[PDB]
């Protein structure tokens, strides 16, 4: 666009086009019309969420649109019947208006849920304004970030967030930190010369979002807002569409499921009603009544409230999702493609290593000090410890005293503020410890001198002389030593010794780290008494024959839980891959010291280098690793990325632009995997989005991430991904244990209309009491079943096959509607006929009586003991048989809820009270049961009267036979493990 | 199309063997139900702790009991007499056959069954008996006239007994006009409006299989013309309820009757 050249132009030609000075600056006036026409220098945010179609939103959905043809078609249904003078058509009414309240209340849930999550992430950011120091008319000072405009003179420092896109007019040893735009997690010089014609790439742009991490630079804002390269990377990110949630396609797959099955009754039993004389308009009437009872009024509550009782675990542990779909999401997951810099590791240069004592010793380096520590015993070390203690002026930011030391903020160098870190770590109190002991003379970090020197007195008042510590580059060190400190004494530095440092010093850089030297001097009381003059130009004190003390090395590494969740995620069968835009060496050290790739596997260039072979040679199939870097990954057609994919199964994906990571998600989706990545930089915002999930750092992670991402680690705590999974599992296994258990009793709901359609007895069952039934007293229950544990091993399973393994499938389906639903009914109709009979209507006279029946004319028609009856009492009789069919259901569904329970394990196995909240559940089953049969006034409010206790025993020999029934279902599966019986009769 | 050929046939039978062993299960529960209850008493009989009364000729417009028509043209009650008459039809002595000359003039407790094929005895009510209202003289039944006979009948139920004090009578007036006109004056038959206290109690259809429920006709000399009026017969009793708001034909009927000129 611009910068493509920005970096290229002469100053001349700079100041020409943006009409600026590259030594005063914008003048007051142009600057502020500037940042008029260009608006603030800042990223803009979404336009626009009006609270209202956020609500607009949460009313779709499979089961919502289901639902939703529900209600019409029940409405449709009361206009065909008032038209033509069918009374009670309120049921109608009731089913739509019920139908419409579930998708609306769920909805303000789901809003006001998503509400409630968007604050809390939003509670943790930090709202006070980045600042920036401009020159303009030739005055520096200080301005916010935002009212920087193209072509403002910034000037930077280390601690400095670079407030724009600038293009590098002078810098004194500037060192920069991209490790949001690239992966680098190494310190970036910054430098005036254009090193590249890339500006990603070049030295002289510094990037709007990052962080100087020391030296000093001055130039001018070639870019601002959303024009920076910051802005470009998010944008890119917000055109990315995110897929379809897994748990959304087994919904709407289970949604095809009910559709098919409600149209094909519809058909046979409206031909059917053809058949028998019927008009056209009510076997219409019937189709429509039956598609209807085929939806679940309750399901979308249920799926809901176990969805958020899942995210509640969550939350529990810093783990906080935006939409309760998310919450299943790493359960189905198969592939984590994983950011390295700060999400793997912490972006937090460490000390890692140290040589001394003729030894290389390793520091603890994660957060929280759980590791395992280097020997500190040694008269060596505390010299060495002396020497990088005193030799150091970084310093911690004030009342940190409580904030963990590796989280604490500091000013000073990269390389200094490790040390200072590390000092403070295994010394204590490093600033006290060093004021004790007085700095009268300092050389610090110089191009021309290249080292760092300083001379103090001591501490106790009986020794009188100086120290001269200085710390460098290892080889410059060593070439001013004569003399090195090993193991309690002090010696020549002899050819031994300097072989055995220059392989420390190359053993330890192979490793990729930042190592420096440290080396002292106790100067004579003799020839530098107290007081002594020191100068540093004319060097009148000694800076050759100094005593080498030791090498101290340093790292960008991992976060403390990171290795362990790797390991537990790859035996949960994800394959996890590392997609980081660092240096591949980097990128491969890291991917082992975490688990990316395993001990002893190998990239077909270690295979080349072990048997010294050319690489072409090498058989691509003995590689169980892969490191391809992002300047060859372009030049792979995508079917040589999806075999690269699939012929090493530990990949490693460096140098990868924001958009390469795009590309690998996207190639890993298309073969059918469910892709979870985790981030932090704006760099994985693109991969972040289109990711099933995307897992973004709460604390490292920068805003694009924190945006695209679906579900947020508060903490930074990489661990919650593996509990992420294990949740995952366990709804999912559980969705399908309540699923199930609502989708039966739809069975004892819509065969008591089929027979009433068909043999024309009274009224079995009303909707009023289905409504109660599915939005009532069958919820708890069926919620309760959120809380089952595990009946396998969860965390050591493969994967869900996203095709194959599914919410509601074939046999669910078969065995639940079919199978138990019909127990259901003839359980219902049972005790229907028992309740009749019992006061009066046999059960021959029964068939075909339903047109007297309802006979508003007829008020003495008689029964089968030939009494006359009024039509109101008749009625009562009819909401009896309502009461009898739902006390039957009910009694059938606490069979129902303890048999779903498990789904391979038997009862007496594990348990009738293992889960505490399904026993509360039915507890209030039968409770409210009650209270809608015997309250005073009930046959009149909604049509429950009540039923003679004989007739709650009635149903209970069906109940039990479902128990028994599918207790010996569920002891065949687990005895016989054979092909016949379990296709058939496992779910 | 989607499972094998060779299994789908052995699943097919399974659902198969699953639906005829449940069938069955349900075939033996409602053969040992219809074991269980007595055939000539029923075991519950929970809605009717009182009697609905119904009445003849029954036309409901809308909203209930309507019934209109105009003296002056015949087809406006021809066919409101012929519901007389075929109603009637089976309380003519030759139907009314198999039952006994009633004259007990108190309950009538039948404790053991005597009667052929072990049935047990009815009273008779035969249509003359209503006198004025019974189809001779008039075969209009007073609606000619413009003094309709409406048959009110009360509701059978197996071993109900109405009273001891006298016979439940029944009575017809107005739903209170008082200022506006005099107050419904009516003639029943039998006289005084009573169902005999010999008709209680029913012993069920298998007791008595030619059983006959007592009528009373109410002969309205009163009622304006071209004018509407609401009735309600009550059936006065002690073992009766007139008032159940969520019944309004137990114990009573309301009708609306417009008798044109
Ligand atoms: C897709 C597959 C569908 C399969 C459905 C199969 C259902 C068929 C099951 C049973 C039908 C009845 C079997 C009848 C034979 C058994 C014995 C019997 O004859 O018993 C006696 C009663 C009548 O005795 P009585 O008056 O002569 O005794 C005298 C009375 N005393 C004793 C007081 C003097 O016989 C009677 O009433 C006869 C009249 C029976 C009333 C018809 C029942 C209609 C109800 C159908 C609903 C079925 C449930 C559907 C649920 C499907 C779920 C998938
Ligand atoms: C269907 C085949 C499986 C067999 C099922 C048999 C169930 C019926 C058992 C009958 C055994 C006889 O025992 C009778 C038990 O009934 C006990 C309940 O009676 C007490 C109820 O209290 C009165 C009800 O109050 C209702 C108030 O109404 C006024
Ligand atoms: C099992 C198939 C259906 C038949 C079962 C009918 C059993 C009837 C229940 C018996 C209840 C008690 O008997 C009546 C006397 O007790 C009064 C209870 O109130
Ligand atoms: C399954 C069922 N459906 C009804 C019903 O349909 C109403 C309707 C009509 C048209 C469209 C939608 C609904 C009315 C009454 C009872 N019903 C029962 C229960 C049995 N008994
Ligand atoms: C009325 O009772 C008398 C008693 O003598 C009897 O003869 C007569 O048959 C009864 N009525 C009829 C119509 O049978
Ligand atoms: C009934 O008919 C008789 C003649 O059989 C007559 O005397 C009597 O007045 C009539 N009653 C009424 C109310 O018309
Ligand atoms: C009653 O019927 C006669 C003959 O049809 C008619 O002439 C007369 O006007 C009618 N009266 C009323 C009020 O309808
Ligand atoms: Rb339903
Ligand atoms: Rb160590
Ligand atoms: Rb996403």
């Amino acid at each position: 666009e611009m910068e493509i050249n920005d970096h290229q132009l002469s100053v001349a030609e700079l100041e020409q086009k943006y009409q600026t000075s590259a030594t005063k600056g914008l003048s007051a006036s142009l600057a502020a019309e500037l940042l008029l026409r260009d608006g603030p220098n800042a990223l803009r945010p979404p336009r626009g969420t009006p609270e209202y179609v956020k609500f607009a939103r949460q009313l779709a959905g499979g089961l919502q649109c289901l639902m939703w043809v529900a209600a019409a078609i029940c409405l449709i249904a009361f206009a065909i019947q008032a038209s033509e003078g069918d009374l009670t058509t309120d049921d109608n009414l009731y089913l739509a208006l019920a139908l419409i309240a579930v998708v609306v209340v769920t909805g303000c849930f789901g809003y006001y849920q998503e509400f409630k999550s968007t604050n809390i992430i939003a509670s943790f950011k930090n709202l006070v304004p980045q600042q920036a120091t401009v020159i303009r008319d030739g005055d520096k000072f200080q301005i916010n970030a935002d009212q920087l405009v193209v072509g403002d003179l910034v000037e930077m420092k280390g601690g400095d967030r670079v407030p724009a896109d600038i293009r590098i007019l002078q810098a004194q040893g500037c060192k920069v930190d991209n490790s949001s735009l690239t992966g680098e997690s190494e310190p970036q010089t910054r430098s005036p010369e254009c090193t590249h014609e890339s500006p990603l790439e070049t030295r002289n742009i510094a990037f709007f979002s990052t962080m100087c991490l020391e030296g000093t630079a001055q130039g001018l804002v070639v870019n601002t807002g959303d024009r920076t390269i910051i802005g470009r990377i998010a944008s890119l990110a917000s055109g990315v569409e995110n897929e379809k949630t897994p748990i959304a396609i087994e919904i709407e797959h289970f949604v095809d499921i009910i559709a098919g099955l409600a149209i094909l009754f519809g058909a046979t039993f409206f031909i059917v009603a053809m058949c028998i004389g019927y008009t056209f308009l009510r076997a219409m009437v019937f189709f429509m009544a039956i598609v209807v009872a085929y939806v679940p009024e309750g399901l979308l509550a249920t799926v809901t409230v176990c969805l958020s009782l899942t995210a509640k675990r969550l939350a529990s542990k810093n783990c906080v999702v935006k939409n309760l779909e998310a919450v299943e999401t790493l359960g189905s997951t198969s592939v984590i493609c994983s950011d390295k810099t700060g999400t793997l590791t912490q972006n937090r240069m460490t000390v890692s290593h140290l040589w001394f004592d003729n030894h290389i010793h390793s520091a603890d380096t994660t957060e929280d000090q759980s590791g395992q520590t280097f020997d500190q015993s040694s008269e060596t070390w505390r010299a060495l410890c002396r020497v990088l203690t005193l030799c150091n002026r970084a310093a911690f930011k004030s009342g940190q005293d409580a904030v963990p030391v590796p989280k604490r903020i500091v000013i000073g160098d990269a390389s200094e503020t490790a040390l200072l870190k590390f000092s403070e770590l295994t010394l204590g109190n490093a600033m006290g410890y060093r004021e004790r002991f007085p700095k009268v003379c300092e050389i610090p970090f110089n191009s021309t001198n290249k080292f760092q020197l300083s001379i103090h007195t001591l501490e106790d008042p009986r020794d009188p002389r100086h120290v001269l510590v200085m710390k460098g580059a290892p080889e410059r060190v060593l070439e001013r030593c004569s003399s090195i400190l090993i193991k309690g004494q002090e010696l020549p530095l002899d050819e031994q010794w300097r072989e055995a440092f220059q392989t420390a010093y190359l053993s330890l850089g192979g490793l990729g780290e930042r190592v420096l030297g440290f080396c002292q001097l106790y100067l004579s009381e003799k020839d530098y008494p107290p007081g002594y003059a020191f100068d540093v130009e004319a060097m009148n004190f000694p800076t050759s024959g100094l005593c080498f003390a030791g090498l101290v090395s340093m790292i960008d590494p991992p976060r403390a839980t990171v290795p362990d969740a790797v390991l537990k995620c790859r035996t949960a069968g994800i394959r996890v891959i590392m997609v980081t835009g660092d240096h591949p060496i980097t990128a491969k050290a890291i991917a082992a010291s975490v688990g990316i790739i395993s001990e002893g596997s190998e990239t077909v260039e270690d295979i080349a280098a072990r048997l010294r072979v050319p690489v072409d040679q090498v058989n691509r199939k003995d590689a169980r690793a892969c490191v391809i870097n992002g300047m060859q990954l372009k030049d792979m057609d995508p079917s040589e990325l999806v075999e690269a994919l699939r012929t090493h199964p530990e990949m490693v994906f460096a140098r990868t632009s924001p958009q390469q990571k795009l590309v690998i998600v996207e190639s890993c989706q298309r073969l059918g995997a469910i892709v979870a990545v985790t981030g932090d930089g704006v760099n994985d915002s693109p991969a972040l989005k289109k990711a099933d999930i995307g897992v973004a750092m709460g604390i490292a992670g920068s805003d694009a991430a924190k945006n695209a991402a679906d579900m947020i680690l508060l903490d930074d705590n990489f661990a919650s991904i593996v509990t992420g999974v294990e949740q995952g599992r366990l709804i999912f296994d559980n969705l399908k244990k309540s699923i199930a258990y609502t989708l039966t009793k739809n069975i004892p709901e819509l065969t008591p209309y089929l027979i009433y359609i068909t043999v024309s007895v009274p009224l079995p069952l009303g909707c009023i009491t289905i409504l109660f039934i599915e939005l009532c007293t069958d919820i708890f229950p069926s919620v309760s079943l959120a809380y089952e544990k595990a009946e396998s091993d969860i965390m050591h399973l493969r994967p869900r096959n996203p095709k194959r393994d599914r919410l509601v499938n074939e046999p669910l389906a078969a065995y639940s509607y079919f199978q138990i639903g019909a127990i259901q009914s003839f359980a219902g109709f049972t005790d229907y006929f028992t309740a009749m009979a019992q006061e009066g209507w046999f059960p021959l006279l029964c068939v075909g009586l339903r047109p007297q029946w309802e006979n508003h004319h007829l008020q003495d028609l008689q029964d089968s003991y030939g009494q006359e009856w009024t039509f109101g009492q008749r009625l009562y009789q009819q909401y009896t048989c309502y009461t009898v069919f739902f006390i039957s259901i009910e009694m059938c569904q606490i069979a129902d809820v303890l048999i779903r329970k498990t789904r391979r394990l038997s009862a007496f196995q594990q348990g009738f009270f293992r889960n505490r909240i399904l026993v509360i559940a039915i507890v209030f089953q039968v409770c409210i049961g009650c209270f809608l049969c015997y309250c005073p006034g009930m046959p009149n409010i909604f049509n429950f009267m009540p039923i003679r206790f004989q007739w709650w025993l009635v149903p209970m020999p069906f109940s039990l036979l479902i128990f028994v029934y599918d207790e010996i279902r569920k002891l065949g599966v687990r005895c016989c493990p054979g092909s016949w019986w379990d296709q058939e009769l496992y779910y | 199309l989607g499972r094998t050929l060779s299994r789908w046939v052995w699943i097919s039978l399974y659902y198969v063997a699953f639906y005829v062993v449940m069938s069955g299960i349900f075939a033996l529960c409602i053969y040992v139900l219809m074991r269980t209850i007595d055939p000539y008493t029923p075991d519950y009989q929970d809605q009717l702790k009182s009697p609905g009364v119904t009445l003849r000729p029954d036309v409901y417009g809308e909203k209930g009991l309507d019934i209109s028509y105009n003296v002056s043209d015949s087809t406006t009650w021809a066919g409101l007499a012929h519901t007389l008459h075929r109603f009637l039809a089976g309380y003519s002595p030759a139907a009314q056959e198999g039952s006994i000359n009633c004259t007990s003039e108190k309950y009538f407790f039948q404790e053991s069954f005597l009667a052929p094929n072990h049935t047990k005895f009815s009273c008779k009510f035969t249509a003359d008996m209503l006198q004025n209202c019974s189809g001779r003289p008039d075969p209009t039944f007073g609606f000619a006239e413009g003094k309709p006979c409406f048959i009110i009948k009360m509701n059978r139920i197996v071993k109900f007994l109405p009273g001891n004090s006298t016979a439940p009578r029944v009575d017809c007036a107005f739903l209170d006009q008082p200022r506006d006109g005099p107050p419904l004056q009516v003639e029943y038959f039998p006289a005084n409006g009573t169902y005999s206290l010999h008709y209680f109690p029913y012993y069920g259809k298998k007791a008595q299989p030619h059983y006959s429920n007592p009528l009373v006709a109410a002969k309205l000399l009163n009622v304006p013309r071209n004018r509407d009026v609401v009735i309600v017969c009550k059936i006065l009793a002690e073992h009766v309820s007139f008032d159940n708001p969520h019944d309004p034909y137990e114990g009573k009927v309301e009708f609306k009757l417009k008798i044109q000129k």
